[PDB]
RNA sequence: GUUCACCACGGUGUGGUUGAUGACUGGGGUGAAGUCGUAACAAGGUAGCCGUAGGGGAACCUGCGGCUGGAUC
RNA sequence: GCAAGCGUUAAUCGGAAUUACUGGGCGUAAAGGGAGCGUAGGUGGCUCGAUAAGUCAGAUGUGAAAUCCCCGGGCUUAACCUGGGAACUGCAUCUGAUACUGUUGAGCUAGAGUAUGUGAGAGGAAGGUAGAAUUCCAGGUGUAGCGGUGAAAUGCGUAGAGAUCUGGAGGAAUACCGAUGGCGAAGGCAGCCUUCUGGCAUAAUACUGACACUGAGGCUCGAAAGCGUGGGUAGCAAACAGGAUUAGAUACCCUGGUAGUCCACGCCGUAAACGAUGUCUACUAGUCGUUGGGUCCGGACUUAGUGACGCAGCUAACGCAAUAAGUA
RNA sequence: AAACUGAAGAGUUUGAUCAUGGCUCAGAUUGAACGCU
RNA sequence: GGGAGAAGGUACGCUGUUGAUGGUGAUAGGUCUCCUUGAGCUUUCGACAGUCGCAGAUACCAGGCUGCUGCAACUG
């Protein structure tokens, strides 16, 4: 999983304010990273059904964000998937 | 039902058919006879009632 | 979630009035305010206050009425809801109890009764029959 | 007048949809004091029922899981 | 009872609130989708503005005449004819209003989320391992029964069973703990250990600033049985065989017994998949348990679950009753 | 001045009951037909 | 996967005009070399207009097709 450090990494570089940890930019990239690492543990154990229903939330609340992002601030959410590749 | 259920929907009636469908909604109709017999009638009554199989104008019998 | 304001107002004084509770408190509203001074004046409650609380929150609180025991306010029912919003015109208001009660109207003049909107000759949004 | 173009009729083929019929066959219903049993209702005499599978003249039986809409405890 | 008509048949609406918009229901009467996630859609917090589309009001134009209704007039009355009104719930275009809905700008934190610390748990996936017990095999002792039933018999046994002790092989399940206990969206999930991993509960601070709820189609998961391929195979056991019982006994009981149950990877997509109770939100007497936290002084309080009671309310009744079937 | 006036239930499931729920009936109408007149 | 070339239709010669296009590449412009233009030759698809005959895939060449059913999976 993600540890506290590379959690606070993220945080740092998508930090909208001063130690903010709460705006749509922040949060999605915690869950980009967060659903980047767990594809791996779901290589391993494809049939873990009721892990992958936690990630298949993380996904949905990642797109509920963006879009929120996209109806907030247009250029905001363009940049914010370009960074993330997304 | 909600009113977007019932927007959606709607409330549909069945309409019944007519129980005479020989006669094709006409009052009477004129027919041949093609048998003239008696039957029995259902169980609580018990008599030899006059019947009559017959082709109407309108290709039933 | 909660998507009725309105209805949850009137939800929480018909509960407390079958409660025999002396006051009901909400989260206020310039809506929840207007319709609770509309009751204050037609005489089913006997007071609404706001008490402004912090983090730029409000309290209105009703304190309500009892005759002979029973509670002052019959029935409270919501006609115009959030998933079917009802408008008449002045000529279609539809009165409570014969014109005993009071159909709460939105008006573009605000909140008034019934009676006040027919006598003004306008119509708008029938929100409640209290009676 | 001739010729070409457009085109109605009509023709050819190959499909689709649908009505009536069809040896035979499947189930449904009605009808008598018929034959075989007695599956259910009581703990209905092996608690019943649900899904499923196998089996059996027939109701049904049996396995596996589930339910109480199971009496006696 | 009607009467120059009276009945019957056909047909439409009514009664039928029996498709319920006005104006019904879904625990048990018919009726909650097995559960979730989510698309279109529907709906949606507080504050200050803008707009004026919905909405409301006014004006104008139109909404043919006839018909319906009101006030009259003419037939001897009436039917009928006829004048003027009303209505035609509508549409269109201007003008005004801004409470609500819509569209927008700014702000907010209470719904919803994020970061950080602690905590519980049969939550899931992959490996390993332990101890009982069964079965089988090989031996020592030992001798005539065992086993089974309401009785029996089939069966096993003098080729030595069963019992007893010692080794070996193997498979499956995890006694006690164990609990209207726990976790999981449901289906479900119990030995112990490691690895990988989801959610939840909790105290405070900081942060985002309505990011929400629900959700047709869709997708995912989904007991057991069953199916395919490949392994495994101790016990149990459909089918099947024999023995009983019986009038019969394709059963129930007995003795065996194969698929299956176990594993891997896939299909199936159904259950009385149940709380026969969709999800989410707010509010509404109380009492007693229990689980996981938390804060105070063995108690007190507060939270999120999980139970038993019990008002008001509801219900045809049974009953439900803050885990509603109450009020919305 | 007026056009603003309108709303009934019954029978039938049971030993009886309440509910549910279908069936049936009493009304109005017709470009009607048929029967008696 | 197929069945399937299922079945069954239409066009097809020559003459003129005309559109598009592949290859090769003389002559020029910037050393078994590269790039641009491209003469002559050549390829492949069309369109329009006419014209002759009974007949234009004109000779040779070159699938007949379909429905029901038994058997064996098929190539061998």
């Amino acid at each position: 999983m993600l540890t506290n450090s590379d959690r606070e990494q993220i945080i740092a570089q998508y930090q909208r304010g001063e130690n903010d940890t709460g705006s749509p930019e922040v949060q999605v990239a915690l869950l980009s990273a967060r659903i980047n690492d767990l594809q791996n543990h779901f290589k391993a154990h494809k049939a873990d059904h009721h892990s992958r229903r936690g990630l298949i939330r993380m996904v949905n609340t990642r797109r509920k964000l963006l879009d929120y992002l996209k109806g907030k601030d247009l250029g905001r959410y363009t940049t914010l998937i370009s960074q993330l590749g997304l | 039902a909600t009113t977007n259920q019932l927007i959606r929907k709607g409330r549909k009636t069945i309409k019944e058919k007519s129980k005479v469908p020989a006669l094709q909604a006409c009052p009477q109709r004129r027919g041949v006879c093609t048998r003239v017999y008696t039957t029995t009638p259902k169980k609580p009554n018990s008599a030899m009632r006059k019947v009559c199989r017959v082709r109407l104008t309108s290709g039933y019998e | 979630s909660m998507q009725d304001t309105v209805g949850d107002m009137l939800t929480r004084i018909r509960n407390a009035q079958m409660a025999n509770k002396v006051s009901v408190a909400m989260p206020s509203s310039k809506l929840r305010k207007s319709i609770a001074d509309l009751l204050v004046s037609e005489g089913y409650v006997a007071s609404a206050v706001v008490n402004a609380e912090e983090n730029n929150k409000a309290t209105l609180s009703i304190e309500l009425k009892y005759f002979e025991g029973k509670a002052v306010i019959e029935t409270i029912q919501r006609f115009s809801r959030p998933g079917l919003r009802q408008h008449r015109g002045k000529d279609a208001i539809p009165t409570v109890k014969q014109g005993m009660g009071v159909a709460i109207v939105s008006t573009s003049q605000g909140i008034m009764s019934d009676r006040a909107a027919r006598a003004a000759g306008i119509g708008g949004e029938v929100v409640a029959f209290v009676a």
